């Protein structure tokens, strides 16, 4: 089937959010959902399980008061209710089924994109998009590198793509890092023929979508 | 709490090879309906974990039979009989037997391949940025085996400290490399006052460090 | 106590063959017994496939088992499901 969990998330300290796993091509009532917290970089936790067909649960202690799971049939969508957040509840946040019919005693047999949660006081703000020139200093062999330089953006994610879809051969867009402004900032690059770059244009497109932002950047040799 | 150990914390292994990783628990795993929950999980790069094993030992639809799951007790198992390139990524076990339900810290695969010397490139500053009053200088380290690389910055044949920020990828099921960008941010007067700007790599593939550098203009 | 709600589904038809489900649901305590009979003899553990005996969230426990018959043989077919002394003997429907 499909579960389409909603987009990233930046909510305020002490406030709460509620996340979605809207959900297609599958009994959704045979399923129990659970909802399980990573941080990136680190291992994961077992939140919380809803079996659909009764809206029955089963919570870890630990998440108590922190977490409340919903389900609505009629949508065949899950719902989990965080509240009271502090820094410590920012995390990648993922629905996962448990096919008890299909697989039964496999309990994340089917798994969400997942939802990244940030929890800070700071603003939204959209990245600025920078050439990454390719030249002779940018060029190996028969290849050269070009690229887009995505700075100065909160909070994550950001997501590139090359001549809007088309061109996904050869690039590599690098793990985002944290300045000590508290904005983010990434590279994204591809390698490509030399003899290219004379007649083959080439555009990174940077979406954002917590703060509503599209950029596409031409990048021409310096 | 159920504590979920796993060894190893790092596993390379070469193609084709058998990878076997351990999880241990710190007391029974065996479910009042006499079921042990022990699964077994493998998060690649820039995806959620995939369910490979449930139940100790049983292989889930579409997992191939290379992988396998076994053990009992405290003391489990998965083993890999021919590691194929997209089989990188982190591998977590998982107890589904006992509340509160718990993940092992999770190992991570890396394939290990001849060795591969970057290809190193440097990016000046555009001019986009400059008008904005900062400078940021790029160096590019592409395709590489192992991960570990130097990176040194010089500005005027001056080694720089405290300027820059590296980012490195997740090994590539592709080819089983890594690449690595490396950001020196300068104010616009900094960047103005200096003529040689130079990346300096330093990796197993090359013979002596490799130079990429440019003169501001 | 509480006895289990039983139900037998039919599902995956093709080629005169259904897979007929009884699912066991609502029941406390947790131990039950649950088997696919032909002629009133128990089945085969190699010729059915078992649901595992889990909770509902609801303090009360949930299980199942299936198996692969040809329709015409319906009424040769019953689930048999025993729990805390009382028994029961289910059709599959038509």
């Amino acid at each position: 089937g499909q579960m389409q969990q909603s987009g990233a998330e930046l909510v305020k300290p002490g406030a709460s959010v509620k996340l979605s796993c809207k959900t297609s091509g599958f009994t959704f009532s045979d399923n129990y959902i659970s909802w399980l917290k990573q941080k990136p970089g680190q291992s994961l936790e077992w939140i919380a399980w809803i079996y659909a067909g009764t809206g029955g649960s089963s919570y870890n202690q630990k998440f108590r008061d922190k977490a409340q799971l919903t389900v609505d049939t009629s949508s065949r969508t899950a719902y989990m209710q965080l509240s009271s957040l502090t820094t410590e509840d920012s995390a990648i946040y993922y629905c996962a089924r448990h096919d008890y019919y299909g697989t039964s005693g496999a309990w994340f047999a089917y798994w969400g994109r997942g939802t990244l949660v940030t929890v800070s006081a700071a603003s939204t703000k959209g990245p600025s998009v920078f050439p990454l020139a390719p030249s002779s200093k940018s060029t190996s062999g028969g290849t050269a590198a070009l690229g887009c330089l995505v700075k100065d953006y909160f909070p994550e994610p950001v997501t590139v793509s090359w001549n809007s879809g088309a061109l996904t051969s050869g690039v590599h867009t690098f793990p985002a890092v944290l300045q000590s402004s508290g904005l983010y900032s990434l590279s994204s690059v591809v390698t490509v023929p030399s003899s290219s770059l004379g007649t083959q244009t080439y555009i990174c497109n940077v979406n954002h979508k917590p703060s509503n932002t599209k950029v596409d950047k031409k990048v021409e040799p310096k | 709490d159920v504590l979920m150990t796993q060894t190893p914390l790092s596993l390379p292994v070469s193609l084709g090879d058998q990878a076997s990783i351990s999880c241990r628990s710190s007391q029974h795993i065996v479910h009042s309906n006499e079921n042990t929950y022990l699964e077994w999980y493998l998060q690649k790069p820039g995806q959620s974990p995939k369910l490979l094993i449930y139940k100790v030992s049983n292989r889930f639809s579409g997992v191939p039979d290379r992988f396998s799951g076994s053990g009992s007790g405290t003391d489990f198992t998965l083993k890999i009989s021919r590691v194929e390139a997209e089989d990188l990524g982190v591998y977590y076990c998982f107890q589904g037997s006992h509340v509160p339900w718990t993940f092992g810290g999770g190992t991570k695969l890396e394939i290990k391949r001849t060795v591969a010397a970057p290809s190193v490139f440097i990016f000046p500053p555009s001019d986009e940025q400059l008008k904005s009053g900062t400078a940021s200088v790029v160096c590019l380290l592409n395709n590489f085996y192992p991960r570990e690389a130097k990176v040194q910055w010089k500005v005027d044949n001056a080694l720089q400290s405290g300027n820059s920020q590296e980012s490195v990828t997740e090994q590539d099921s592709k080819d089983s490399t890594y690449s690595l960008s490396s950001t020196l941010t300068l104010s616009k007067a900094d960047y103005e006052k200096h003529k040689v700007y130079a990346c300096e790599v330093t990796h197993q593939g090359l013979s002596s460090p490799v130079t990429k550098s440019f003169n501001r203009g | 106590t509480v006895p289990p709600m039983v139900n037998v589904t039919r599902s995956e038809a093709s080629e005169g063959n259904i897979t007929v489900t009884c699912r066991a649901s609502s029941f406390y305590p947790r131990n039950i017994i649950l088997t696919w009979r032909q002629d009133g003899v128990s089945l085969s553990h190699d010729t059915q496939q078992w649901g595992d005996v889990l909770p509902d969230g609801n303090g009360t426990y949930q299980t199942w088992v299936a198996t692969r018959i040809s329709r015409g043989e319906e009424q040769r077919f019953t689930c048999y499901m025993e729990h805390s002394g009382n028994h029961s003997t289910h059709p599959v429907p038509s």
